[PDB]
């Protein structure tokens, strides 16, 4: 438990390498940040979190258990 | 003579602070603060120019000003500025 | 007549931090206390509401960090009431000195905290909304509301009138038996304190019956 | 009942700034201290009547001599006699 999960392998097998993970990963963080940001104004922008989350957690780790759980889709712009 | 980021920040959230305390006045007396200090533009007025907006008298403006001073430097709205100081 | 309301006002979402610690303040004071018991300070508040006090227990837990208990055991024993107790006794001392209720390593505080005096409308109107939650009533015995909220102590309720004030809303502070409240007569202060707090069914409902009646 | 003991015997802070933070007002609306208009003066001064800082309060008021609101549960002209006798 910490940094340990969720497990590397698990993540890689819902993306192409570790490289495409991180970006994927941190901007999905950035998203959810943002939106934690700006949740005292009455704001329709970004979306999040999708699943249970605690009192005071990382938005990394949010973000890379939404992303084992296979909520979220990485396009090529 | 060197940015310290932690003085930047602290000074930041004072100028943020200082315009709520402001904010519970009365229209005419946060108006006529900021106008006098120049806290929005930083020009300090005259206070005919001050009188000039509402059209009160210059010794109205002399005692406007004076009852601001009086509310804030009061044993109830100080304490959200004692420490800045 | 008033459960409806307060039903409403439970479940009003709410965003911003700082008026949810403002609602968290007022209803530990008005319907809450602190037992030193065993060398330790215990805080017990008593709601007689259903959703208010998970909402009470949720927000203590979200931005304070602390558990709560909520029994349902009432402690008038008809046990009728459903008088909620909502329990807080592992770092009780923490929540009471970082909630208000206790300062400066003195006595408790009779008046609310000053935190939630000299802040935004949006904190006044949360503390008034964290007020009627806790205590209060909806009459219309006769031709007006009467919508009385009690307090303990002069100081709470003439509180509660400053910060009516700034809501530009009419209020008038009032002392009878021993016991005082805070009283707004007017139907016109009481439509827009109703719309103000949040609440909208319970406002219509309340404005086409006095429209009606009157 | 939930009087803690007096303070009971758990504090940390073990510092005060002064006497600005035992002021009772600090949790009243500090609009009523300033009767406009007429106004009034009498439940603010039972408010003051309980403070526990209230010789402090007044001493304050009248070294730095202000001309406006309620201090030390008196009002102006109490003030303005007490200074002349
Ligand atoms: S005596 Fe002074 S400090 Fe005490 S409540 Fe009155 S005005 Fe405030």
């Amino acid at each position: 438990e910490g940094i340990i999960n969720p497990p590397i392998d698990e993540l890689l097998e819902a993306t192409d390498s570790k490289y495409s993970l991180v970006i994927y990963a941190a901007k999905r963080a950035r998203q959810i940040n943002a939106y934690y940001s700006q949740l005292g104004e009455g704001l329709l922008e970004y979306v999040g979190p999708l699943v249970d989350t605690h009192v005071h957690e990382k938005p990394l780790s949010i973000a890379l258990r939404e992303i084992n759980a296979g909520l979220l889709t990485s396009e090529a712009i | 003579e060197a940015v310290v980021p932690a003085d930047a920040v602290s000074f930041t959230l004072l100028q943020e602070q200082l315009h709520s305390v402001l904010d519970t006045l009365s229209e005419r007396e946060a108006g006529v603060v900021s106008m006098r200090f120049g806290l929005t533009d930083g020009q300090p007025k005259t206070l005919d120019e001050i009188g000039k907006v509402y059209g009160v008298t210059r010794e109205r403006i002399r005692q406007i000003e004076s009852k601001t001073m009086s509310k804030l430097r009061h044993p109830s709205r100080s304490q959200v500025l004692r420490d800045y100081l | 007549m008033t459960a409806a309301v307060k039903d409403e006002i439970s479940r009003l979402p709410v965003t911003r931090t700082c008026c949810r610690k403002a609602e968290v303040s007022s209803i530990l004071r008005f319907a809450g206390g602190l037992h030193l018991v065993s060398g330790r300070i215990v805080i017990e508040a008593e709601l007689d509401t259903a959703m208010a006090a998970r909402r009470l227990k949720r927000d203590i837990l979200e931005i304070f960090g602390h558990s709560s208990e909520l029994i349902v055991m009432a402690p008038g024993g008809l046990r009728r009431g459903s008088r909620f107790v909502v329990r807080v006794v592992a770092g009780g001392d923490q929540l009471a000195r970082q909630t208000g209720l206790v300062d400066g390593r003195g006595r408790p505080i009779r008046g609310l905290p000053p935190q939630v005096v000299s802040g935004a409308t949006c904190d006044a109107e949360a503390a008034w909304r964290g007020a009627f939650l806790a205590h209060g009533s909806l009459t219309e015995p006769g031709r007006s509301s009467s919508l009385e909220v009690t307090c303990p102590g002069p100081e709470a309720a003439l509180a509660l009138v400053g910060a009516a004030r700034r809501l530009s809303i009419a209020a008038k502070a009032r002392e009878v038996r021993g016991v005082d409240r805070v009283v707004v007569r007017d139907g016109d202060a009481i439509g827009a304190l109703l719309t103000r707090l949040g609440a909208h069914e319970s406002v219509l409902a309340w404005e086409e019956r006095r429209m009606r009646r009157e | 009942m939930t009087e803690l003991f007096q303070e009971l015997l758990v504090e940390d802070a073990d510092e005060e700034l002064g006497w600005q933070e035992r002021a009772l007002c600090a949790q009243t609306d500090p609009e009523s201290f300033f009767p406009e208009k007429g106004g009034s003066t009498r439940e603010a001064k039972k408010v003051c009547l309980a403070c526990e800082v209230r010789s402090e309060c007044l001493e304050y008021a009248l070294q730095n001599d202000e001309r406006f609101g309620i201090w030390g549960g008196l009002s102006e002209r109490e003030r303005r006699r007490l200074k002349k006798k």
